[PDB]
């Protein structure tokens, strides 16, 4: 789970994909038991230094594997600036949803 | 003196004397000359793709970093700084 | 401090005379330092 490929869908042959898995990172053990056990994903941004100039895009989508816990759409984001950026054009945490 | 608006250099040093009559003996005289500056006639333009994406709207700075001498380029992001 | 060039600050300020304060207000995370806070965002009229 931890490698590049071009993508086996129909639309997706011609697209190179970066997978990571998330148990391999190694997150839980950044901080004790103590602190709590359950530990979840509030939201992904992603950075591409310096890849593109002020008036370039880069077209790319994160998403998550198993898709089937999550509210429709929230299984996947668009990268698009590819600076620190995310799923929406405005990221505000104190929304409601 | 070469004199201009700019700097005044110094171009001929002669040495001279002087006879009794009215007269003069000389030696010849030491010749000095100075770079010009004239991009009117001699500016020329060079392409570049060696800075890529280096620009003043995202965070890039022509800087004087480690050793300085030349400048380099600082590309920052969050997180990380990036150097040519 | 100085830090890797993607590196994280982890740490955990808490207060240890846990009393009448409510439920998970005794402890703040770090993640980076610089004027730092326990919430991603900090917003004083928050309601809680």
């Amino acid at each position: 789970n931890n490698n590049l490929a071009f993508g086996a869908g129909t639309d997706t042959k011609t697209s190179l994909q970066a997978s990571v898995s998330f148990a391999d990172l190694k997150i839980r053990e950044d901080y004790p038991a103590s602190l709590g056990k359950i530990r979840r994903i509030k939201q992904i941004s992603v950075t591409l230094p310096a890849l593109l100039g002020p008036y370039q895009d880069v077209q790319a989508i994160l998403s998550y594997g198993d898709k089937a816990g999550l509210a429709n759409g929230c299984e996947a984001l668009a990268v698009s600036h590819g600076m620190n950026d995310s799923g929406q054009f405005q990221l505000d945490f104190n929304d409601g949803k | 003196y070469d004199e201009s608006a700019i700097a005044s250099t110094l171009v001929f040093v002669r040495r001279v004397g002087h006879e009794q009559d009215g007269n003069v003996v000389t030696l010849p005289p030491l010749e000095l000359a100075y770079q010009d500056f004239s991009p009117r006639h001699h500016a020329h333009w060079q392409p570049m793709d060696v800075l890529a994406n280096f620009n003043a709207i995202q965070r890039w700075q022509l800087v004087d970093l480690k050793g300085e001498g030349l400048p380099g380029l600082l590309y920052q992001d969050k997180g990380a700084w990036w150097y040519r």
